[PDB]
This record gives C-alpha cells, structure tokens and sequence, in this order.
C-alpha cells in the first residue's frame, strides 16, 4: 500500500542548548571543559572472565592490582558561580500538512485528507500540551536536572504581546499537567501553537533559557561524539572560548518523547518508527506485533471512515510520527 | 553503473575531473533513480526553469588526494566509513578580522555538514548558500510575485568545523555507521533585489527558511527589528550589529595541481576551499522520475578556492557578489567580477 | 548468565576538592604552588646496580656523587595564615534502583527483586553509616589530616530545616561509630541517606566544608596528574589564578573505602569488583576465591532465596550483600564483550 517513494520534512526545528555560567556579579562567561586524565583499575570482565564461565589463567592476582590509564573530558560549574543559563530556540511549523515528496496522488490525497480531518475532530490540544510539557519541565537537559537545586524556565514566543512567561522551581510544583493549565499564559502558549500547526505557512518560535542551580564544582553532563579518550564531548566556538553543547538531534528527540500510546505503557518514550528504548534495550512496538508506524500507515483508507480509545491513540502516534517526518518508502 | 569523462573544459581557477588523468578507476551511463536513495536536487538552468541533477563523487580526485595528502598533517584530514579517506582541512582556524538592500544578520545554523565535497571539509558548500537563498527566494514569491534577488554576498561571523557523528534511526537494529564532519558557522548575508520598495517584516521572517546543509538556520528573536530593507549596500554594511567577520570572494589565480594547491594553501593557511559548483557528466535529459519532472543529468562536484575580503573604502562590491552564470557545460556560483 | 549489555550508573557524585586559605583578618585567598626545582643524589638502584651483580665498569665512586637535577611542584601554607579551608559537595542520587542498561528482562527483574529484598529485609543503615563516616571523619582529605593539629568537619545538608551539622575536632572527639552517633544530628543526616536510597526519586545533597590546623609553612598535598616533571599537581582556576585540588575521582574513592568484607578483614579497601588493595599490590577478592563481584552477583536466585526464606539470614551472606549493593552503588559496566 505504501508508494514507491514519499518522505517528509520535520515541523518542529529545535536549535542546540549553550551552556553559560553566571558569575555573582551577574556577568555571563561560556562553560569551559578541559581533558582529565584518570587512573582506572582493572575492573572489566574480560580481562578476568574472558572464557565462559572460568577464569584466565594469565590473570593473576599481581595483573590484577596495575592501574590502566584513562582519559575522558571534563566539565563542571566553576567555584564560586551562581548558576547556570542553558538557551536554546524551537520552532514549531506546519509541513506536516503537505507531504514533502510523493509519487501517488492517491497517497497524497489520503494523507492530507487524513491530516486535516484529524486536526478538525481530534485537535491539535493533545499533541501541543504534550509537547509543551517536555519543554516547560527541562525535559531538553537531561541528567542536568537531576542532582540540581532548583531550576527555572523562560520563554519568550515570537508572536507575543506581553511579558515572558515563566516557569519557577519545577522540582516542586509544576510536576503535573493540571500544575501547567494553572499558569497564566499556557492556554495563550497551547493556542499559539495549535495556530501555528493548523494555519498553513505558520511559524512559532520559542526562545528558552533555563536557570540551573547546582552545588559547588557541580557536574555538568553535556552530550558525546558518537565517533584512550573514553568521552569526549561535543563542543562548539562561543566568543572565542570552547564550551559543551548539548546537542541539536538530541533536543530534538528529547522534546518528542511523548509516545506513552504504546502496548502495556509503563514509561513515554522517544516518538519514532518503532518504539526504540536506549535504557532497558529492546524494540516495542515491533512488526511483528503489528504496532509499528508501517503497519499503522497502511490501515490510513480504514481509519479515514471511522473518524474507542485506541483508535485515537493510533492518531496521536501517527501524527506524532509525522511530525518528525522521515523517509517513510 | 557510470563511466564516462568529463564533457568540457573548465576555467584554470576551478577543479575538476578533466585536470587530472582519470586513469585510476576500479563510456557507458545506465542508472535507476525511483528506488535508489542516491542524492538529488535542483538548480536554476534558466531564468523561468529549473535543471536537476545528481551530483556523484568521482573516485579519480579522491585517489588524487588520498595519494598526496599524506605526510600534510597540518591540512589532512581523515574519516572512516562503514576505509579510511583523507581530505584537505581548511588551514587551521577560522579567525575573526540597484537599491533595496536586504539583510537577514547573524544567521547561526547548528550541525550543517561539512563534507560538502567528497575531497574537503570545512565551510558549507557554497552550492547549498545558494540553494538556501533560491529556496527563501521560492518562499517569498508567493506573498510576492515581483521579488528577485539578483545577486547576494555571505559574510561569516564564526566558524568551527569537529568530528561529530549521526545515530541512524532504527531499520531489528540501526545500520551501518557512518562518520562525518559537522559545522555551526555562524554568517550574514546581503541580498540585491529588484522589489525597490519597502516590505513587511512578518511576512519576510515568515517566509526564511530554516534548513541549511542539514542543519537549522534561526536568527535570534532580539536581532528581527535588524531585518530592514536599504537602498545602499555603503550605509547597509555600517549596520549590522557584528564588528567582526570576513568577506567571501574566489581565488582567480591557478589551481591546476594538488601539489600547487597545497602550495598556495601554505603560505597563509586561512583561505578555505569547498564545493562551489557542479559539471555535468551527461547533457541534461528527461527521465520518468525526476525531483519535479525536470532534465536529470549526473554531474561532479567542483572544488574551489574562497578568498578572505575585508570591506573597507576603496573596495568594490562587484568583488564579493556571487551569482549563477548557468554555463552551458558546468553549473557554478561565482563573483562577478570574473569575465 | 551475564548479560552482554549490562551496565549500572553511579549513585554518588563527589566533587573537587577546593584548597582555600585563610589569614586573621578572616580574608579568604585561593592556595598557589610553584614549580621549584630541586638537587638530588645519584641513589636508585639502577645507576648503581644491575638485574644481577653490580656495574663495576661504569658507576665509579666519583660518578656516583654527582647530582641530578629534579622538577616538582611544591605546595604549602604561606606565612602567617591562620588554617586551610576544603569544601566540595556530594550527591545520593538513588540511581542503583534500576539498571542504567540492560539487555535481558530476566536479569533486570531478578535485580530489581534484590534490591527491593535487600532493602526490606537489611536496612540502609550500614551502607550509609559507613559512607557518610568516611565524609564526616576527613577521610576524603588523604594525606593532608596527616601532621595537623586538628581538623574541624561543617557540612549543611539539604533539603535541611534548622540548625547546620559540625564536627569540631575529629582526631580527639569522633573516632570511632560510637562516638559519631553520639552527635545529635546524626540520626538525622543518616536518615536522610536512606530515605533518598530507598525512593525512585531520592536525592540528598550536601555540603562540606573543613578547616585544617597545620603547622607552619606545612605543606599540602593534593592530586597528581597521571602524564619534564616527577611531580605535577592538578589545578583549577578560581579567582583567575591557579589553584590545586584533590579530583573528584579521588575523594569519590575516599568516600567509598568501606569493603572490609573480606576474607583477611583487616583495613577497609575502595570497593570494588576484585578488591584491589593499592598498598600491596595485589586484590584479597581475586576470582579464584570465588569471592569476586561476578561470581556474586551469577548467585542472586540463591540470595534471592536466602532473603525470601528466613527472617534472619546468615551472617556471611549478609556480607556479601553489603559487597554486592555496594558494588551496585558504585555503578559500572558489569557486561562481557
């Protein structure tokens, strides 16, 4: 049922996360990591248990006490900081109402008729809260906000007529989505972006900068290179002196892990053609069980004419999943 | 499966398959493009139609270079796929020394490629700075129909070229890995355009694009109320917000050989070279799938030389505004000031 | 029975170590070392002795009295300075309750199942008791409590309401468990501990900051880079001028020196699989023993069933839990390639 060729582009673009430490005397300087070099011991399984089951008999108890040399990167809040700002941009457009490429008309028609149907009955309510929701929470930062103080968030939306909203100490409050309606400005947030997917050619941006207070000489977790250095962190030039980055891909999928549609959910993760889980490896959503994007992309003619509670989570995976878009051939 | 040579002779000052001998392989063109992922995109060849084409590497000028770029630490660099292939680095760092003229200052574009030839890595193809421009010129024509930019000059604010990696996406497992170089050079860029008058900026910042090279090109929130339209480039570059930047311009002189062109490289080892244009390997021909229907043709990338300008007085414009001369052998984005 | 893509996170995050200095006018200055230069004698074994016998040929007994030049990095406590002030901060961030990565849902359940188990039926008060002993004892300073005339421990906890926890004193007052319950406050910081261990959102942050009374123009020995110079002191930069520090990694490995669940049991080790002693070595846990971190946790159904079958179980394997959940806290990469 899929045409020979179809893809689409992303319509939520999000920018990469600078990190910046904010001195007491409220100037603003880019974080700073150096290489550290660290003396590890033996501690692998296989230079022990390389044989299943047994021991080596070359590794004896004297080859077992020798330090092996490691270097990894290093980065943490300077002494005497007050906190750290984490800004970034995302944008939220709308190619998600026409198909990037195709070659089926017949594809084309039911996808944008599909697209337009479930914004006029589902509405985009669900997808956008969903999507504020990982932003409001500092979901973008990661283990940063573990072992963290408190931390605080500000946006600033581009077609915006008043103050920057804000979001104080959401270790505490915050925590739920009842906690975010209670804010002034999330109702005008959700409209803003339900504006933004439904009208075509939309565009809205969001400024965020988050304040992170941490203990003194604090970690900082940024992200890693995927190419004796055991981590090295991806950096970016900022004024002239080197500073971590967290990541554009990154942001991105942790501003999209919404799917919590999936078989037996216990915990929402990363929206995607499959339900592919980093912690606890596996594959949910597989094709054999028939819950993957694909199975659900051919059932589009069907779905079209019933439009219980499934039918719309499989609306909610589905236009999550073309939001992020991807070659789907 | 593709074999025939370069169809042409290129200017000494550009890079090519027919400057070198191509006896390095491993005159027939026959290939499938509705199932293969091969790249393809889509140029100017006129001004009211557009050409496709395939650009494909040519393995001779990767020999060529694999060959000589060995014991030139300095100015190689290396990537492994799935082996290993070096490249020319681009020095060592990158310092920091009509009417109606449009700005768009300080465009940041986070994680865009920078193996924009298969023979080099540093600043984004030049190629792509002027598809991005078409593509935003694309996205205003439709709120105005009477809007052309003649002619556009980049300024780069900041760049910084490092290893990175893509996480394939899950196909069970993920692919094979593949290593490539990534940049977040941060550019301004000066539009000449035909409108001659005034026009809002909502629209003007509705309709700018955000892909660049693979990566995502915003401007910050603060600098919208800079977005104003000038109808003189002399008081529009005693504008924008950045002190400090470099101007792009070609490198006229020879390039013929890759030992001259490590050569010239040393002296000063700031210029940078990078894809600057394509030359079509086949005449361009219909086939039943194209991007939009249009004349496919596989062509090469072209490697060039970017020059480093400061604008000052006494220094004319003509030197730093690119354009597509659209020749009939070869498709390239150069400064007008070459005859 | 090992899965191929095990791994475990870290539970504890110390800090480095910064080495303040303080003069009367309670002014507070960051400590500075300087790269001396220094004359020894030709005395290693090398110059003048061979694998076997002696090098008559060469090392003469005038060439045995020349001297050899040496570059170390000094560090030391300025005139007229009152005390050395060290303050760094820690975190229980609770992340041994699930595995980080894990392949098998077998193996994730049955660990998951320990580590409930263990918590019902053992408390949190061992472990804890014996990590923040080593916090608020100054075992994390190494050397530098060596040849000093008393070091005083004031850490502030958090979240924390009242009054602010200190050790005045430690070489007289508090040696010993008994006299670290004692304290009136430390039912409280204890307790605190186990609470953010024994929850899925757990976290207890604290704050140390210790004095140190040494002597006069005493030096102070901080960590050493791993790498001319026999001797190179690692450093941060506070207050624009360079300061040296003792690594996290280093007061990670003072904090958690408590495996004294061996079969020798005489000084406690940092935990770890094998049980490296540094002093000697040589590891008392070496595989062979049968006594090793994997040949532990390849026996977790057993525990499981020891814990499951009697309220009270026996002692040795009580010991080996403590080594296991400690290993557990400690994190790693438990998988074979």
């Amino acid at each position: 049922k899929l045409p020979t060729n179809l893809a689409y582009e992303r319509s939520i673009d999000p920018s990469d996360v600078c990190f910046f430490v904010v001195w007491p005397d409220d100037r603003k300087t880019p974080l700073t990591y150096n290489s550290r070099t660290l003396l590890g011991q033996m501690e692998a399984a296989s230079l022990a248990y390389d044989v299943s089951g047994q021991p080596i008999k070359s590794a004896t108890a004297e080859a077992l006490a020798q330090g092996n040399p490691h270097q990894v990167d290093f980065c943490h809040v300077p002494y005497g900081a007050s906190h750290i700002e984490c800004s970034f941009s995302v944008s939220f457009s709308s190619e998600l109402r026409q198909p990037y490429k195709c070659n089926s008309s017949k594809v084309k028609q039911t996808l944008v008729q599909l697209v337009e149907l479930y914004e006029t009955k589902i509405g985009w309510t669900e997808l956008a809260t969903r999507y504020l929701m990982n932003i409001c929470n500092g979901k973008w930062l990661w283990k940063n906000t573990r072992k963290a103080y408190c931390w605080n968030i500000v946006l600033t939306p581009w077609p915006w007529n008043g103050e920057k909203v804000g979001f104080e100490d959401i270790r505490t409050n915050y925590t739920s989505r009842q906690d975010f309606k209670n804010n002034k400005n999330w109702s005008a947030i959700v409209e803003m972006i339900k504006t933004a997917f439904s009208s075509t050619d939309g565009l809205a941006i969001f400024e965020v900068r988050a304040t992170l207070h941490l203990p003194t000489n604090a970690m900082v977790r940024p992200s890693q290179v995927f190419t004796q250095n055991s981590r090295v962190f991806q950096s970016t030039t900022i004024d002239g002196e080197r500073s971590p980055i967290l990541g554009a891909f990154k942001t991105g999928a942790a501003i999209a892990t919404i799917d919590d549609w999936y078989p037996e959910a216990t915990e929402p993760l990363r929206v995607g053609r499959f339900g592919v889980h980093r912690e606890d490896v596996t594959c949910y959503r597989h094709p054999s069980t028939g819950k993957d994007f694909f199975s659900i992309l051919q059932q589009a003619e069907h779905y079209i004419e019933v439009l219980a509670q499934e039918t719309i989570n499989d609306m909610h995976f589905l236009m999550a999943n073309l939001i992020k878009g991807g070659m789907f051939q | 499966v593709i074999r025939t040579q370069a169809l042409g002779e290129l200017p000494s000052f550009l890079l090519s398959s027919s400057k070198i001998p191509p006896y390095h392989w491993s005159t027939t063109i026959n290939v499938t493009l509705a199932p293969n992922y091969l790249t393809q995109i889509s140029l100017p060849d006129s001004d009211t139609s557009y050409i496709s084409l395939s650009p494909v590497a040519s393995l001779s000028m990767q020999s060529h270079f694999h060959q000589r770029l060995q014991d030139e630490n300095r100015h190689s660099a290396i990537t492994r796929f799935s082996g290993a292939f070096r490249m020319l680095k681009s020095g060592a760092k990158f310092s920091s020394p009509n009417g109606s003229f449009l700005v768009l200052p300080n465009i940041r574009v986070c994680g865009a490629t920078a193996l924009s030839s298969p023979v080099t890595v540093g600043i984004p193809s030049l190629t792509a700075f002027f598809g991005f421009v078409h593509a935003f010129e694309r996205n205003i024509n439709r709120t105005t129909s009477s809007f052309r930019v003649e002619s556009f000059a980049i300024c780069v604010h900041q760049l910084h070229v490092e290893k990175r990696g893509l996480t394939a996406e899950f196909v069970i497992s993920a692919p094979a890995t593949r290593d490539d170089w990534q940049c977040d050079v941060v550019f301004s860029l000066i539009l000449n355009t035909n409108f001659a008058q005034h026009i809002d900026q909502d629209t003007l910042v509705t309709s700018l694009p955000k892909r660049l090279a693979r990566g995502s090109a915003k401007i910050a929130i603060d600098d919208f109320k800079h977005i104003n339209s000038f109808s003189t480039l002399e008081t529009a570059i005693e504008s924008l917000p950045i002190e400090a930047g470099r101007w792009l311009s070609l490198y006229a002189q020879s390039n013929n050989n890759l030992s001259d062109l490590l050569a010239a490289m040393t002296e000063d080892h700031q210029l940078m070279a990078s894809c600057v244009g394509y030359h079509l390997l086949e005449e361009p021909k219909d086939k039943p799938n194209s991007l939009r229907g249009y004349k496919h043709a596989i062509a090469e990338c072209i490697i060039g030389l970017i020059n480093s300008i400061t604008f000052s007085s006494e220094t004319d414009p003509n030197t730093i505004f690119w354009s597509l001369k659209n020749y009939q052998n070869y498709l390239v984005v150069q400064p007008r000031s070459i005859n």
